[PDB]
Order: structure tokens, then C-alpha cells, then sequence
């Protein structure tokens, strides 16, 4: 079920990224791309490293909930590239809401495509 | 709330010269400060933000310093197309702006001309009669107009308005009496005084209303 | 690329209600916090409102607390002011920004939608010829006296005379009608001997008055 796990994600992702527009003043833009949508189905195994990478800096219990979700939809043990987090504290909260903003985007692109 | 102060409205300066814009927070923003350019027409434009990072393809003679109260806008050398207004902004917290300082071009000074016109006879049928004193063609455009109807200072009825620079860098203006055409038949003597350094000493301007 | 078009701005009574729309292109709008922050006619900027991604969290500024909604319809990429309440105050061309969090700086902009709030309703102007009080120049002038709303349009001869032609910036009256003068200086000879007209065009009140001098 692709369409069930997108709709557990959605409220996961919509908090995150809407909690990080609050809490954070100031945040540049990155203009990188981190998280690849699709691979074509959802594309668990080049977005959880991301997920993976954040979580001491995020919210753990959140980011455990889409861990489950995503996990689920690696349908092997395809590899997970090891993710470089900017140490510099502007550069790390670009990195953190750039994360969110493409995640936010990659699940609403993928629901319209099932619509 | 944050009050983001720039001291001067207007600067002059010179193609070629360093040109420093200042700004200063009523209260601690760190280097939470961003600086915008603004020319006619067209919304503002990101400088520099976080106070000193220049947004991407923004010219290199632009920069910003300071982090705490007082910040700094600097061009190092100005050209041109540079004449235009800055502001600060602080997001530090919620939104606020500088009040804008506007860049023109020093020339040499030079000398207004100025017109007087009585009001017209058409005018004075509906009830009301504005004297027109029109100032052309002069720098620099600080400039000091002095209303007087039978000698007396006026402090009511006038409206300045005072062009941009204009294409040979110097200013134009207007400043209008208007008062009630009754007012206006009871008196004889209407001036417009003009103080500015280019003059040196203050021009005046009069029409006798019974002529 | 990032494009953001604002449209809705119009002339309307104190009291007034005027709902803005800015359509967004280039970008996952959904992704971004967007805000409206406007311009008032004497060039100072006030941050207006502010709205997150999905509408939850919002920020106003005092001024329009009470008075004005910011919502959001990421289904259309559509971001709404609704502007109740209106004052002349409110006058100014309002912007929609893009920003990165709900506190931060506005790296893009719309072109802005003017939204004028007067009493007055739409004014044509009256012309009025200013005739000298000798010499190698004289000066003739004409007021362009209690027009709404901006702008009028000034030519001398039907646009033959345009060397010497001065037109000063309008003022705005406290009875919400805008006043400008405009003057010509030509050659002594050509006056009084000759005939002198200024043109005045008023769009929004699509009037054209020619007086002579």
C-alpha cells in the first residue's frame, strides 16, 4: 500500500516543516537537492540516510515514526549513502529545512500522481 | 518591538567614491540584518543578509557590517547605476524596516529659477485662489521657501513638492498658497522667499495683487 | 523561475472590504512560508502578515490586526489578503514575498498591486491658465487643480512644446484630491503674439481639457 503509507507520512511531515517555519528565524536558502522522490516508486532507500542523519537533531519520536513508515517501502536492502551534516550551525539549519521542505514536496507529488 | 533607525533620508555622493549607510537597532539583533536596494518602479531587491553575506549575484563593491545594534551598508566604489534607495531590515523578530536612504548625485552647485503666478480669475470664481511659486533646475536640494502675505510669515495653506534629481543632477520644486478667494482679495502683497546656499542672499519674489 | 504576481488592488471608500490574491509559479509554494508586505506612497516598507506552509501558524502586524486575513490555497499555489475594514492609511502597493521561515528576510518579491483607500470618489481636474504677472523668456503655467486618483497627464501645444516643459510631482489635499502645476518657459517673442494650450488627460476619469494660456 503506497497510498497508505504516504497518507501516515503527510501529517508527520506537514508538522515537522510547519514547527521549523515557527521555531526558526532567519534560515537560509541552501538551493541543494538532498532527497531523491522517486527511484518508479517511493524512494525509501535515498531518503532515509536524511532521516537518519537528523534525528539527534530533531524531534527522535517523530523521525522514529517515518524511519517505520519508510523502511517498509525498501523493497530489498538496497544500500543507504552516509550523509555529511554541515557542522556550521546556518549551513546545519538550511540542511535540516531543506530536508523537510523536499520531503513535504516529494509526498505531495507522489499523492497527486496517485489521484 | 524593534526600531531600525537610518539617520540620514538622503545622501550625496560622487561616481567613484566610498559611500557608507548606516543603521542602528533600538536593541540587540545579533547579526540578524538584512539590506535591500529599491529603484523606481521596481520592488526591493536582497542585498546582503545575516548583516555581511552578499545574496547571490549581487555585485562584490557591495557589502555590510556590524552585528549588534549598529550595522554598516557600504559601497566601495559607486557607479551609476547605483543611485537608488537602501534599507535595513532587522529578523531578529518580527519584521521591521529602516526608513530608506536615498542616494543622489553630488554636482556643483547652482542657482534656482523661480516663478511666481497669481491665481487665475477662473479659479477665484469657485472660492478659492492658490499662489504658485515654482522652483526650477537647482543643487544642492536642501532649500528654504518662505511664504509672505503683506509681510506676515504664512504657517498655513502651503504644499512643497520637490522632484527627484533629474538628469543633470539638480532638483526642481513647487510650493502653492491656497486660501479662500475672499482671503485672498483682502490682501496686497504676496512673496515667495527663497534661502539656499547657491544664493547669497535670499531671493524674493512678490506680485502686487492690484496691478 | 521564481514568479510571484500579485493582483486585486482598486480604488475603494474607507470602511471598504478588498481581497488580494498573488499566484505563485517556479517553486513548490506549498514548501515555502509566504508573507505580504506593503509600501505606502511616501517609500516607507511595513511588514503586513505572515502565513507557514499549511496555514497553521500566522503573524500580523498591529496595524492590521483585527482587519485583515492572510490564508493560503496550496491547491491553486494562491496566497490571499482579505482587507476588511479598509482606512486611508491602508493606501499603499502591497507585495508578496517568499521566505524561508516565519522571521526571516525576503529574497523574492512580486511586482505589487496598488490598493488606494480614499473618500473621494473618482475627481476630474480643473485646469487653470497661469498668464505672466518683457524680457528674452517668460514663464507660462497651469494648475492642475483636485483630480483622484493619480495620475493625470501634462502636454504643452498638444505635445509640439516639449523643450522647457516642467512638470512638478502632484500633491495629495486633505480633501483626498491630488494638485500639480506644470510650467513651459518659452522664447519673448512667442508671447504674447502666439497662442499657448496646456493639454491635461485624466484616464481614470477619461477627460482631456485643453485651456489656453
Amino acid at each position: 500500500d503506497v497510498r497508505k503509507i504516504i497518507l501516515e507520512l503527510q501529517p508527520l511531515s506537514r508538522g515537522l516543516l510547519e514547527d521549523y517555519q515557527k521555531k526558526e528565524t532567519g534560515v537560509p536558502e541552501s538551493n541543494r537537492t538532498l532527497l531523491l522522490c522517486l527511484t518508479p516508486r517511493l524512494n525509501s532507500s535515498a531518503i532515509l540516510p536524511y532521516f537518519r542523519a537528523i534525528r539527534p537533531l530533531s524531534d527522535k519520536n517523530i523521525i522514529d515514526k517515518i524511519i517505520e513508515q519508510l523502511d517498509k517501502l525498501k523493497f530489498q536492502h538496497e544500500p543507504e549513502t552516509e550523509i555529511s551534516v554541515p557542522a556550521d550551525t546556518f549551513e546545519c539549519k538550511s540542511f535540516i529545512l531543506t530536508i523537510l521542505q523536499q520531503f513535504s514536496a516529494c509526498l505531495e507529488s507522489v499523492f497527486k500522481s496517485l489521484n | 518591538e524593534i526600531v531600525m533607525t537610518q539617520t540620514h533620508k538622503f545622501m550625496s555622493t560622487s561616481v567613484g567614491d566610498r559611500v557608507n549607510i548606516t543603521c542602528k537597532a533600538s536593541q540587540d539583533v545579533g547579526a540578524a540584518l538584512a539590506w535591500y536596494q529599491q529603484k523606481p518602479g521596481q520592488a526591493p531587491k536582497l542585498l546582503i543578509y545575516w548583516a555581511s553575506n552578499r545574496a547571490t549575484g549581487v555585485p562584490s563593491r557591495f557589502s555590510g557590517s556590524g552585528s549588534g545594534t549598529d550595522f554598516t551598508f557600504t559601497i566601495s566604489s559607486l557607479e551609476p547605476e547605483d543611485v537608488a534607495v537602501y534599507y535595513c531590515q532587522q529578523f531578529s523578530s518580527y519584521h521591521t524596516f529602516g526608513g530608506g536612504t536615498k542616494l543622489e548625485i553630488k554636482r556643483n552647485d547652482a542657482q534656482p529659477a523661480v516663478y511666481l503666478f497669481q491665481p487665475s480669475p477662473d479659479q477665484l470664481h469657485t472660492g478659492s485662489a492658490s499662489v504658485v511659486c515654482l522652483l526650477n533646475s537647482f543643487y544642492p536640494k536642501d532649500i528654504n521657501v518662505k511664504w509672505k502675505v503683506d509681510g506676515v510669515i504664512q504657517d498655513t495653506g502651503i504644499q512643497e513638492s520637490v522632484t527627484e534629481q533629474d538628469k543633470d543632477s539638480t532638483y526642481s520644486l513647487s510650493s502653492t498658497l491656497t486660501m479662500s478667494s475672499t482671503e485672498y482679495l483682502s490682501h496686497e502683497l504676496y512673496s515667495c522667499e527663497i534661502t539656499h546656499k547657491s544664493l547669497p542672499s535670499t531671493l524674493i519674489k512678490s506680485f502686487q495683487r492690484s496691478e | 523561475e521564481v514568479q510571484l504576481v500579485e493582483s486585486g488592488g482598486d480604488l475603494v471608500k474607507p470602511g471598504g472590504s478588498l481581497r488580494l490574491s498573488c499566484v505563485a509559479s517556479g517553486f513548490t509554494f506549498s514548501s515555502y512560508v509566504m508573507s505580504w508586505v506593503r509600501q505606502i506612497p511616501e517609500k516607507r516598507l511595513e511588514w503586513v502578515a505572515t502565513i507557514s506552509s499549511f496555514g497553521s501558524y500566522t503573524y500580523y502586524v498591529d496595524a492590521v490586526k483585527g482587519r485583515f486575513t492572510i490564508s493560503r490555497d496550496n491547491a491553486k499555489n494562491t496566497l490571499y489578503l482579505q482587507m476588511n475594514s479598509l482606512r486611508a492609511e491602508d493606501t499603499a502597493i502591497y507585495y508578496c514575498t517568499r521566505q524561508t521561515t516565519m522571521i526571516a528576510w525576503f529574497a523574492y518579491w512580486g511586482q505589487g498591486t496598488l490598493v488606494t483607500v480614499s473618500s473621494a470618489s473618482t475627481t476630474a481636474p480643473s485646469v487653470f491658465p497661469l498668464a505672466p504677472s518683457s524680457g528674452s523668456t517668460v514663464a507660462l503655467a497651469c494648475l492642475v487643480s483636485g483630480y483622484f486618483p493619480e495620475p493625470v497627464t501634462v502636454s504643452w501645444n498638444s505635445g509640439s512644446l516639449t523643450s522647457g516643459v516642467h512638470t512638478f510631482p502632484s500633491v495629495l489635499q486633505s480633501s483626498g484630491l491630488h494638485s500639480l502645476s506644470s510650467m513651459v518657459t518659452v522664447p519673448s517673442s512667442r508671447w504674447p503674439s502666439e497662442t499657448f494650450t496646456c493639454n491635461v488627460v485624466h484616464p481614470a476619469s477619461n477627460t482631456k481639457v485643453d485651456k489656453p494660456v
